[PDB]
């Protein structure tokens, strides 16, 4: 389909009926959505929904017109529009902007006396806008805002089990989009009550005799329960006025009774849309659950008498073990509880609702001011630009951007990183669930999980569960319900009927499996089908009974997932840490497609956006490493600069080279430029290599790896790393700091790199502790000690009253400069307040493959390269090919992670060709094997689906088939093994090894930032012991086990040593520290501060404490 | 020449028993992992696939001696809940003894 | 019992053992150790979440 594909041969058997969705849509519809595009427009009239408005307009309609308390005044807003964004998205980030355009909405003021209308347009502020990847850039950060699932604003029927009586109580809750919570539920006495706004629980019968509510109507209508009649017998309130009273008094205990109040706020409450709303969806879901207004238009979103009698009914019946109810004028609906994990109450928040809400918030609190100076500016001398204060609505959009839970800093550590974070589906944020309550029953997979979150993709971190990922074919519902597509199937045969169900509308439907099979006309072929039905329950049932069918194998899992192969033979716990391992691989310095893969890595690839496609078919006019220019063949020239050397949020490299050559022709969509982790515009997260799979002297003993020299030497796992560090000069009490080449008490040895402005050159190479910016400040008094002023003395050294403050390398890093940034107010550059310049400087350096980097396949299977060995002795094939990785036996079968084999065969099988042979017909093992993989070259990349790829016999077939050597001799016989050879000894190993080649991939957990050692250093002021973490140079923590441990072994003195000299003691820190330079024996420790004061406030309690030496001895100090 | 027959320290969170904390005789190696002795994994409960591990100094005479004597590894062999042996062959060293 | 109900009971010891037991466990929880100095290969689930 792309035009610049490779052609990597395809192992799948089934057809797809539907190609991958835009993996970014779920940002970017969204976005549209909001700013009412006209492309959304048009995408939402086809589907036969008339005047769509879009987020903006709907929160200004719902907003305006705001009227004066006497009706004499009024204003109202209408038609937002927005004008070209004021810099490009790399301008922006360049120059530490923001990506906003401006936001312009007519507004009218309307005076009802003398009828003046004065109309304009009042410029709301800059609006941030989302950019074609579907990010954001904050003050020249890029961030993103995920998804939020929170529970839909429907209405809640359950049943628990009371604590004390251990009986059956059942209850309900109607949950608004907007407004008060009312709820019910039947005591443990049968007693049926009401809590209205969550206050003290009352009688139903106070609130239904509030509404107006005769004894006479509710003994009609809700004569058939006993415990009903009994909760209005024992009601001791009659009319409906007292009950009115009874709730005001109940809602308001503070404020007199009268009965115009009384009638009023009730009717205020929940009944006019002013301040109640269930916003569409909770009215749609309402609806359906009760069975009220069906077949009608959904005409308002307020509550009615009607359904809170109907959801009163829905209770009763529900505790009386009723299965059906039919309601007057409504339609028959089963009576059951709800599941609220279950995705038809579930619904998904976008970045336009999430935006939506905090644009609400904004012009609410500018409503306040609105109308209460409408009260204070002489009449019919009161333009909109005199009311209008947009400060509140800035402030909140600055406030989301800014310290929201949901937009975070893009985890950009590499393409799929990235891509998977623009597609999480988080249940953790404000209006989600509350901090302590996310106990293990929600952090669970659902059976409405299937198609639509994938149940293998998720962080390793404390939210577990908490966090996933949106599924390949999913979708969003307009009403947030996240929809999976479905081919209809009518009397057993398949049709290309496709339609999008909800889980809600799943349930009730018969879907049988992707991979069933199927004829020519598609009728199936088998007499009975695995499916799954209404509970989740999957079972196997009759070719006529067959609702739906998955479109593909692949609609359960996630866009990671999908790129592990042969996913079938790895177990989900492996899977998952696969999936999550792909997210971390660092990009290195020249990337290379995987051997084996699967056809999601090219989708990926250009999804995430890294790779530059061309827009219009043309010729390539120039081609250059910063920029590519192209002649359109209509005329019109584009020029796409390439992002060189850029550091990413996680300090990886995201370098971008161009693959096409100066007077090439590029079609439309074609990738121009490879990404920072991609070849030939597909994903390339690892690097595919030879391994044998066999132990080795212990050294990869306990999940450890070993590595051949030759991945030093040829920069195989090597990748490049960029810091950024930043200092600024601030005013201060004593005044202004300033930045200087003039640092005192410093020789020429160190600041010889240091350029006119005391900043670090470019190119220069740093070490820790050489100075980057040299900075002075201001000091105090001197106030000299007797010795400082003879040294002062015999040095000749003039006053001065400045102090080094310079910024210099952390400890243990070290790298070449690349790039400074400085920015200064004296420019109109924005700095925070009290700040004069900030500089920012740039250290990249080349890290190799080391001792203690992590490694690991796509299969769940890491570990730490234990020993790199010289390349002589390295096992080596009999042509004299020495292998690059050797992975002990013992850690695949207990793992069950077995699919790492099949990779490792596969990819043999890639590397040097095969031809199967066809002279006396196929092979009955080869039948099922698509003509196009009968033959290969070598090298020839293959794709293997997660859910339909190579199979058992058909790779042992293939195994088999191999092309011979440089040589003509095959290497790997038919079981897959080589006899290799000992490197040291030279012996041949006694028994044939499997060998192959495998894709592993280098992670973020180096070891170079890991390692950590303190002597001595900085301490914490508030409780005097040693800081914390890597940055701060702290200590190590010593918990109670560990002095449990050492109380076990009886190492008094060790334990002694560390709880004080090591820990919050001054005095005796420093002495062991004078001890141990002077080369005196340790002084021995006792009597700490604390039992110092705690004697002698004892004393001060007139109790006369003293310290006795031996078994009744004498005094001591 | 400082380092030598200096003991250090061992330690991997959590300390469930004693020998989660062991001396050891340290030498200098290049690089910037922790070599350890696969014997003591067991007591450490300990894997060789991104474990950290933390180490600390003995400073005075008394916790030189105590760290020489009583928490040295060799020393602990057996383990104290029920007196079995448990620095022993494991893994692949029984793969290949048998 | 209805006419005479009761005095509106309430129980000072039982809350004094509840409260105890409760700091106890906060201690237990405190005991354990903390995600900002785990020394395993990759974060997870601790009990205090
Ligand atoms: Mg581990």
């Amino acid at each position: 389909s792309v035009p610049g594909a490779p052609n990597r041969v395809s192992f799948a058997k089934l057809r797809e009926p539907l190609e991958v969705p835009g993996l970014l849509d779920v940002q970017t519809d969204s976005f549209e959505w909001l700013v009412g595009s006209d492309r959304w427009r048009q995408a939402a009239i086809d589907r036969g929904e008339e005047n769509p408005v879009g987020g903006l307009e709907e929160v200004l309609a719902e907003l305006s017109p705001i009227e004066d308390f006497s009706g004499s005044m009024s204003l109202s807003f209408s038609d937002p529009r927005f004008d070209e964004v004021k810099a490009s998205v790399d301008e922006c980030k360049d120059k530490d902007m923001t990506y906003a355009a401006p936001l312009f909405v007519t507004a009218e003021f309307i005076n009802n006396n003398t009828g003046e209308i004065k109309s304009q347009t009042v410029f709301m502020g800059d609006f941030p806008m989302m950019t074609e990847k579907g990010t954001f850039i904050i003050n020249g950060t890029e961030r993103v805002v995920v998804s939020q699932l929170v529970r839909s604003p429907g209405v809640y029927f359950d049943e628990t089990i009371d604590k004390s009586t251990e009986k059956t109580l059942h209850s309900v809750k109607v949950i608004p989009g907007r407004g008060a919570w009312l709820e019910f539920d039947v005591d443990k006495r049968d007693t049926v009550g009401v809590r209205i706004d969550r206050k003290r629980r009352q009688p139903v019968t106070v609130l239904l005799k509030a509404l107006g509510w005769t004894n006479e109507q509710i003994v009609e209508r809700f004569g058939f329960s006993e415990i009903m009649m009994g909760t209005l017998e024992k009601d001791t309130t009659s009319g409906t006025d007292e009950a009115l009273l009874d709730i005001y008094r109940k809602l308001r205990p503070g404020e007199p009774p009268t009965k115009e109040s009384a009638q009023t706020l009730l009717e205020n409450l929940f009944f006019k849309e002013k301040r109640y709303d269930l916003a569409r969806v909770g009215r749609y879901k309402v609806n359906k659950k009760l069975g009220l207004n069906a077949g009608k238009p959904i005409t308002s979103s307020t509550l009615t008498e009607e359904d809170v009698v109907a959801t009163i009914e829905y209770l009763v019946r529900l505790h009386e073990g009723q299965t059906s109810m039919t309601v007057p004028g409504g339609v028959e609906v089963p009576v059951e509880v709800d599941d609220i994990d279950h995705f038809g109450n579930r619904r998904l928040r976008t970045v336009g609702e999430l935006i939506q809400n905090q644009i609400r918030v904004g012009l609410s609190r500018m409503e306040r001011v609105v109308r209460e100076r409408m009260t204070t500016q002489d009449v019919e001398a009161i333009t909109p630009q005199t009311l209008i204060n947009i400060r509140p609505v800035v402030a909140a959009i600055k406030e989301f951007f800014g310290t929201s839970q949901l937009s975070q800093f893009m985890d950009q550590n590499n393409p799929l990183s990235g891509l998977t974070h623009k597609r999480r589906l988080s249940a953790l944020g404000p209006g989600g669930l509350s901090r302590e309550r996310a106990g293990l029953e929600v952090r669970d997979v659902h059976p409405s999980h299937y198609g639509r979150m994938c149940p293998i993709e998720t962080p390793e971190g404390p939210n577990i569960g908490l966090i996933g990922s949106l599924s390949v074919y999913a979708r969003v519902n307009p009403f947030g319900f996240i929809e999976t597509p479905y081919r209809k199937v009518e009397n057993g045969v398949v049709t290309d009927q496709i339609d999008y169900l909800t889980a809600d509308e799943e349930d009730r439907h018969v879907v049988a499996q992707a991979n069933s099979p199927t004829d020519e006309n598609g009728r199936f072929t088998e007499d009975r089908v695995m499916v799954r039905k209404k509970g989740g329950e999957v079972e196997f049932v009759s070719a006529d009974q067959v609702d739906y069918m998955d479109v593909s194998p692949r609609q359960m899992v996630s866009v990671a997932t999908a790129m592990i192969p042969f996913l079938e033979h790895d177990d989900a716990n492996r899977a998952l840490m696969g999936a999550n391992m792909q997210r971390q691989a660092v990009p290195l310095v020249r990337s290379e497609a995987p051997l084996v893969g699967t056809g999601m890595e090219l989708r990926a690839a250009i999804d995430a956006g890294d790779v530059v496609v061309a827009d219009k078919t043309g010729v390539i006019e120039e081609v250059s490493a910063d920029y590519i220019t192209v002649m359109a063949d209509d005329g019109t020239r584009q020029s796409y600069r390439l992002r060189k050397f850029a550091r990413s949020n996680h300090g990886t490299c995201a370098n971008q080279r161009p693959i096409v050559d100066a007077g090439q022709r590029v079609e439309a969509g074609q990738v121009i430029a490879d990404g920072p982790c991609t070849q030939n515009g597909e994903m390339a997260l690892g690097k595919n290599l030879l391994v044998a799979i066999m132990p080795w002297e212990g050294h990869n003993y306990e999940d450890a790896i070993i590595l051949s020299n030759r991945l030093v030497e040829e920069d195989v796992l090597t990748s490049i790393h960029i810091e950024e560090h930043e200092i600024d000069a601030r005013d201060t009490k004593l005044g202004a700091e300033e930045i200087t080449r003039d640092i005192p008490n410093v020789s020429d040895e160190v600041l010889a790199d240091l350029d006119e402005r005391g900043i670090v050159r470019i190119g220069a190479e740093v070490r820790d502790g050489d100075i980057l910016v040299g900075k002075v400040t201001p000091k105090g008094e001197t106030e000299l000690t007797p010795e400082e002023r003879l040294l002062r003395a015999i040095f000749g050294e003039k006053a001065r009253e400045v102090r080094d403050t310079s910024l210099k390398v952390p400890h243990g890093e070290s790298g070449k400069v690349i790039g400074i940034r400085v920015f200064s107010r004296e420019d109109d550059d924005e700095l925070p307040a009290g700040v004069n310049e900030l500089v920012r400087v740039y250290v990249a350096q080349k890290r190799k493959i080391s001792d203690g980097d992590k490694l690991a396949g796509r299969h769940g299977n890491k570990g730490v390269i234990g020993k790199i060995l010289p390349v002589e002795d390295m096992p080596f094939l009999p042509d004299g090919t020495p292998v690059d990785i050797i992975l002990n036996t013992h850690g695949v079968p207990r793992r069950m992670n077995i699919g790492q084999i099949l990779e490792t065969h596969l990819g043999w099988v890639a590397k040097a060709g095969w031809n199967i042979d066809v002279a006396a017909g196929v092979p009955d093992w080869a039948s099922k094997l698509p003509e196009e993989l009968y033959s290969a070259p070598a090298d020839s990349t293959v794709a293997t689906p997660v859910f339909d790829g190579a199979q058992e016999g058909e790779l042992a077939g293939l195994l088999g088939s191999t092309l011979p050597n440089r040589d003509g001799e095959v290497m790997v016989d038919a079981d897959g093994k080589s006899t290799l050879f000992d490197g040291r000894s030279g012996e041949p190993f006694p028994y044939p090894v499997t060998v192959g080649y495998m894709y592993i991939l280098k992670l973020h957990h180096l070891v170079d930032d890991k390692i950590h050692a303190r002597s001595t250093g900085p301490y914490s002021m508030i409780t005097q012991q040693p800081l914390g973490g890597k940055a701060q140079f702290g200590g190590q923590r010593f918990g109670e086990m560990e002095c449990w441990a050492m109380q076990a072994y009886g190492a008094a003195y060790t334990l002694q040593e560390l709880l004080t000299i090591k820990s919050d003691d001054t005095v005796g820190r420093v002495k062991v520290y004078e001890a141990i330079v002077k080369g005196e024996n340790i002084p021995e420790p006792g009597i700490p501060e604390s039992f110092k004061v705690l004697l002698k406030e004892l004393q001060s309690l007139c109790l006369n404490v003293e310290v006795l030496s031996s078994d009744g001895a004498a005094i001591e100090m | 020449e400082v380092i030598a027959e200096h003991p250090v320290l061992l330690n991997r969170a959590p300390t469930l028993h004693r020998l989660g904390i062991q001396a050891f005789e340290p030498q200098l190696v290049e690089g910037k992992a922790i070599q350890l002795h696969p014997l003591v994994c067991e007591a450490f409960n300990a894997d060789f696939d991104g474990d950290q591990m933390a180490v600390h100094l003995p400073l005075s005479a008394e916790a030189q001696a105590e760290a020489r004597i009583l928490m040295l590894s060799s020393n602990n062999i057996l383990s104290p809940a029920s007196g079995k042996p448990l620095a022993m062959p494991r893994l692949d060293m029984v793969t290949g003894l048998y | 019992v209805d006419l005479l109900g009761r005095n509106k009971a309430a129980d000072e010891a039982a809350e004094r053992e509840r409260r105890e037991e409760e700091a106890y466990a906060a201690g237990v929880l405190d005991l354990m150790v903390d995600r900002e100095d785990l020394m395993d290969d990759e974060d997870h689930l601790l009990a205090q979440d």
